[PDB]
């Protein structure tokens, strides 16, 4: 079995930024697209980005491109995304998914709640 | 950046009769390669969210087949028949053709 | 196998109130007390109250008493917490958890977001 | 209200590299009848916390060896033998002899 393991929950003041991680094992780290989605309140879930392990390239949704940032460490598998700048509506669980291919998020951490 | 909408956006359903949850893409969804990213997942009280259906009618691994979808070019529906305790929860379509991906904005099921 | 599961994730306006439902399965629900606990991100875990399943006697936190309000459904084993006047510092998961006899806290609810 | 007192409130252990929690009830804790109900819950991230020890010592089910808990009257202890990357998480001493039953402030314990 995989896993996708997260940081724990956090409280940020605002203005603040926090990092979360998501370290996963069971598959095969770099050869799979990382994707951090968030469910924030009266916005159900989006998009925010993703990163490739093996190539460390990344993408961001423009909502989020001036705050957030993505990285990820191939020694101890895992992945990162910060969110700088932060206010009341980013109150919401954070998490990762990796994407299959022929469809998308199949596996999912399991989640970080940030206030 | 497809505007996705479901609907309707609560979908209160009597344990055993089934369940059906629209969804309506604001363009074409399908990929140049021909496929078309729609999908449906399913977000349990309190779990991450899970993948239950992809390109369009295709059931995931593990998937009971209750669960089904349908529709084309700009319409999709997703399909309960027999809804049971453990479909509740709150249902999202999903876009992955066009960049950014997006999701509806959740059908919440309950008994 | 026994196991609480709780009503889904909720969003609500500043003034309202909110209802958690938990569901007992597996095992003989009146025999044991039901707490609620919630985890706000400020201060870890606390303790709101409990109540007992067979004569739906009741304790609450003294930071609850005046909001709060335990009550249960034997017909269906189902134990519900009602938090009324929410505030921003209400913003947190509460959990159900049910009580092992030596131990407080046996087999806790997946836990119920509240925003 | 008994008030738990932990120290420290962040332990980055070092792996493999023993571990030890302090708690302090403002009051002795023993119940009317002969049970101190002192006890220990870990809250791994974004998991329900779990009981890990309660009677002060006595480890839950299928909790490791390499926990175990000491103390009586006002000082407690928890302590893990080799701190593996799976034990991270918030820490809590709990004492539930007395209502309201108290928890401590936390101790967040990382790699």
């Amino acid at each position: 079995q995989v896993q996708l393991v997260q940081s724990g929950a956090e409280v940020k003041k605002p203005g603040a930024s926090v990092k979360v991680s998501c370290k996963a094992s069971g598959y095969t780290f770099t050869s799979y697209w990382m994707h951090w989605v968030r469910q924030a309140p009266g916005q159900g879930l989006e998009w925010m980005g993703n990163i490739y392990p093996g190539s460390g390239g990344t993408n961001y949704a423009e909502k989020f491109k001036n705050r957030v940032t993505m990285t990820r460490d191939t020694s101890i598998s895992t992945a990162y995304m910060e969110l700088s700048r932060l206010r009341s509506d980013d109150t919401a669980v954070y998490y990762c998914a990796r994407s299959g291919g022929p469809y998308f998020f199949d596996y999912w951490g399991q989640g970080t709640l940030v206030t | 950046d497809i505007v996705m909408t479901q609907s309707p956006l609560s979908l209160p359903v009597t344990p055993g009769e089934p369940a059906s949850i629209s969804c309506r893409s604001s363009q074409n969804i399908v990929h140049n390669n021909g496929i078309t990213y729609l999908e449906w997942y399913l977000q349990k009280p309190g779990q991450s969210p899970q993948l239950l259906i992809y390109k369009v009618s295709d059931r995931f691994s593990g998937v009971p087949d209750r669960f089904s979808g349908s529709g084309s070019g700009t319409d999709f529906t997703l399909k309960i028949s027999r809804v049971e305790a453990e479909d509740v929860g709150v249902y999202y379509c999903f876009q992955g053709s066009h960049i950014p991906p997006t999701f509806g904005q959740g059908t919440k099921v309950e008994i």
